[PDB]
DNA sequence: ATCAATATCCACCTGCAGATTCTACCAAAAGTGTATTTGGAAACTGCTCCATCAAAAGGCATGTTCAGCGGAATTCCGCTGAACATGCCTTTTGATGGAGCAGTTTCCAAATACACTTTTGGTAGAATCTGCAGGTGGATATTGAT
DNA sequence: ATCAATATCCACCTGCAGATTCTACCAAAAGTGTATTTGGAAACTGCTCCATCAAAAGGCATGTTCAGCGGAATTCCGCTGAACATGCCTTTTGATGGAGCAGTTTCCAAATACACTTTTGGTAGAATCTGCAGGTGGATATTGAT
């Protein structure tokens, strides 16, 4: 019965860069589409990178190239760095 | 007694209609458009409210910037009034019609 | 009592599509930037906007039927919209 | 026990995306670092619009965030607006914006 | 070396149409692609239709709307057709 | 032993369709019909093209079908051209038309 | 007293000409050199299959041919004959290329 | 030259004529050019992507039709 | 409107690039048997959507008056098409090393698959909280009128 | 140029639904820890086919010349839409009840996923085969001036 959303992340993250500011119901639903649509994006983009090159296993290159594939240049600039930061930092642990 | 000239209003009223997002169809009139359409597809079907909400979001969306683009064209002809001719140049190279 | 019948009926629905009125029209155009509208632009609007319609509410039903659903939800048109390139956030999808 | 986001010191849940990846048949296998990844891009992004819109709020001085906010922070961006260039976000309105040649003399 | 195609039936088909007609390489090539791509969009089609409703098979209920959503008006009609021919066919056997 | 394809009365491949489709990750299960259904969409689609673009070899003198061919066949055709509408085909051309206003005084 | 053609029906013939060919128009070679100096400023030291520079030239006249057609209805749209480059620009505005 | 000057304008002309142009300004040459670059540089931009994931060295058509592809201009005959 | 200057169309022959057919391999599909799982059916439920009803005011329709827009028409400069003489360079073979894309075998790290301990995200919710929606009006522009 | 008619923005204040805070239940999830299978990089070398210099050579890009006529500006006025005011229709709002439908739970079996060994349909390179590109030129046809 019980559905998902990125809603208390998004609130998270909305608190880190503006910590006296909310949303709306109606604009967190918004918010929500937009992770859940630059998520299938990103996904499928990995998806189909992966098929053409016969591989089998979605990695975080995937990602990547699929990011930079899809992301605005300066966007992608930034999005690249801060998930090859996440990775490295993860594997130190 | 006072009298804007014309064009005036039809200025204050673009200012008045782009500052703000209430939809500017009535919503009845529209919903009844909607079941009549589909019931033409399948017979007896109801509808979640959200879903006539969002057909009129998606509608509304996309005759705001059809008109944008039919106003670039009227404006492309030296016209500031635009035209049945204008829409269908904008639908031709949008490849909605062509 | 779930006899002679079919439960009912709503009035017919007919020229419905008149209801989209000059004033709404005229209003969608003006946020559009719109200032001046020849006489022949309020059919023309009435048209586009039924093949609009039709088109999405035609992929919505399929979606609805094929749930072997009876009722049109947000979600069947929210993919709709997707399908015919018209991505809209904010109802689930 | 430690939260596999917060060594990837990241706030969205990485677990999920990482589960959403597989539920959703992209490949065969997901390797480990895929979710980090995607997770990270996808905060990045939101943290991106959140910026944008809570300034845009902040303009109208209101302290929340509605839709009409989000929609002048993407349109105002070339790359957000590039990246949503074929989506419509429900309650936005439009930018203000008239044709020169409409305007008097 | 060993490089996949539906050039040859193509080709048994194009003699089922055009008995006396033969084809070039380039369009045998067009042709590849083709049956690629349609084989990829009502896939795929048939791929989200199934996960928005919660199903972990497609079967040809699938590739039914699929072709629906997929095909303008009478094309879709004629392939539903032969479609559900073949699956009846191929049953009784 | 009998070809999936020949059970169905199709040309088109039935158990490579059915290949594509596992490995394509589209879902976790496919089910039995799905590659004879599509196989035999498929089938008719090409039908279709080869017959169109045939009528179009015999009408210009010529016995085999050149891209062009396939371009006249298919931009000829409201249903056709509005399905491969996005879609380019190598070395077709257009169709011959001009706007009736660039037509000298008549 | 030589013989002159009247103003536009060379231009006319030119069409019907080049509407029942399927030949590329640009040089083959001088396109290769567009390309390869383009990919340059993204990798260098760059190898390109034959049919891969060919698959290019063959979607870029696709796409300027068809850009042609719209920038030609929007040349008619303000009752001129003669195409230019607001014309081409209407066109990609109203397609998306443009924002 | 810069190689984008070697798209002539009889070429320019020809691609305008098969697009059924009968007159032809005479700027429209460099804004042709323009175009043509904008369109180049974003299909080889996504090609080269392709390769370079590849880890390969050389650009194949496949690349080349995937690209077209993501930027929603498939291409028929180099595979695919 | 008759030549007259020119470009496009159309007939016949013939040999080769490119299509079709033939010739055995083998990756892949088909056949049989065991194992695992999905999703329609039946039966009870519970939210949601449909259809009223009643009141009232927001907004649609209509008719009048005229401002000014857009298009018809006349004018005329100079931009672009047709033609042509000059020569630069793209195109056609095609032959020749080697950067590279691939095919083959080996195999560690990385990714299942499954049983278990443990936390976190979602939902209901009474509580309280509190941003801001909705309604009024003068000060400040800016006309439209005279 | 002076003066009255007016729209919008910003401030004024309480009215309450929509957002935020616990309170806490509590499972579907995520994390942890084994046993286990495997995708894909790594070292390795063959058959591609990509870069390239030779370079004859005519097809095609280019610079200049002459004027045809297209675009752009200007002038004008019919009449179409903008502004507004009056009448009143119908949408909007908010509270209410009824049923048909959707969604959750349990179950039986038809259907699909393996796992493995047997049987060819499809591919590649070679041998056989032919459709149509091309060359020549009077015939047909369309264009332009006197
Ligand atoms: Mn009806
Ligand atoms: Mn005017
Ligand atoms: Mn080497
Ligand atoms: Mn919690
Ligand atoms: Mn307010
Ligand atoms: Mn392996
Ligand atoms: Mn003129
Ligand atoms: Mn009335
Ligand atoms: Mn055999
Ligand atoms: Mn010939």
């Amino acid at each position: 019965t019980r559905k998902e959303s990125y809603a208390i992340y998004v609130y998270k993250v909305l608190k880190q860069v503006h910590p006296d500011t909310g949303i709306s119901s109606k604009a967190m639903s918004i918010m929500n589409s937009f992770v859940n649509d630059v998520f299938e994006r990103i996904a499928g983009e990995a998806s189909r990178l992966a098929h053409y090159n016969k591989r089998s296993t979605i990695t975080s290159r995937e990602i990547q190239t699929a990011v930079r594939l899809l992301l605005p240049g300066e966007l992608a600039k930034h999005a690249v760095s801060e998930g090859t930061k996440a990775v490295t930092k993860y594997t130190s642990a | 007694p006072h009298r804007y000239r014309p064009g005036t209003v039809a200025l204050r009223e673009i200012r008045r209609y782009q500052k703000s997002t209430e939809l500017l169809i009535r919503k009845l009139p529209f919903q009844r458009l909607v079941r009549e359409i589909a019931q033409d597809f399948k017979t007896d079907l109801r509808f979640q409210s959200s879903a006539v909400m969002a057909l009129q979001e998606a509608s509304e969306a996309y005759l705001v910037a059809l008109f944008e683009d039919t106003n670039l064209c009227a404006i492309h002809a030296k016209r500031v009034t635009i035209m049945p001719k204008d829409i269908q140049l904008a639908r031709r190279i949008r490849g909605e019609r062509a | 009592l779930g006899k002679g019948g079919a439960k009912r009926h709503r009035k017919v629905l007919r020229d419905n599509i008149q209801g989209i009125t000059k004033p709404a029209i005229r209003r969608l155009a003006r946020r559009g930037g719109v200032k001046r509208i020849s006489g022949l632009i309020y059919e023309e609007t009435r048209g586009v906007l039924k093949v609009f319609l039709e088109n999405v509410i035609r992929d919505a039903v399929t979606y609805t039927e094929h749930a072997k659903r009876k009722t049109v939800t947000a979600m069947d048109v929210v993919y709709a919209l997707k399908r015919q390139g018209r991505t809209l956030y904010g109802f689930g999808g | 026990a430690k939260t596999r986001s917060s060594r990837a010191g990241l706030q969205f849940p990485v677990g999920r995306v990482h589960r959403l990846l597989r539920k959703g048949n992209y490949a065969e296998r997901v390797g480990a670092g895929a979710p980090v990844y995607l997770a990270a891009v996808l905060e990045y992004l939101t943290a991106e619009i959140l910026e944008l819109a809570g300034n845009a709020a902040r303009d109208n001085k209101k302290t929340r965030i509605i839709p009409r906010h989000l929609q002048l922070a993407v349109r105002n961006d070339e790359e957000l607006n590039k990246l949503l260039g074929r989506v419509t976000i429900a309650q936005g309105g439009v930018l203000p914006n008239i044709q020169s040649v409409l305007l008097p003399k």
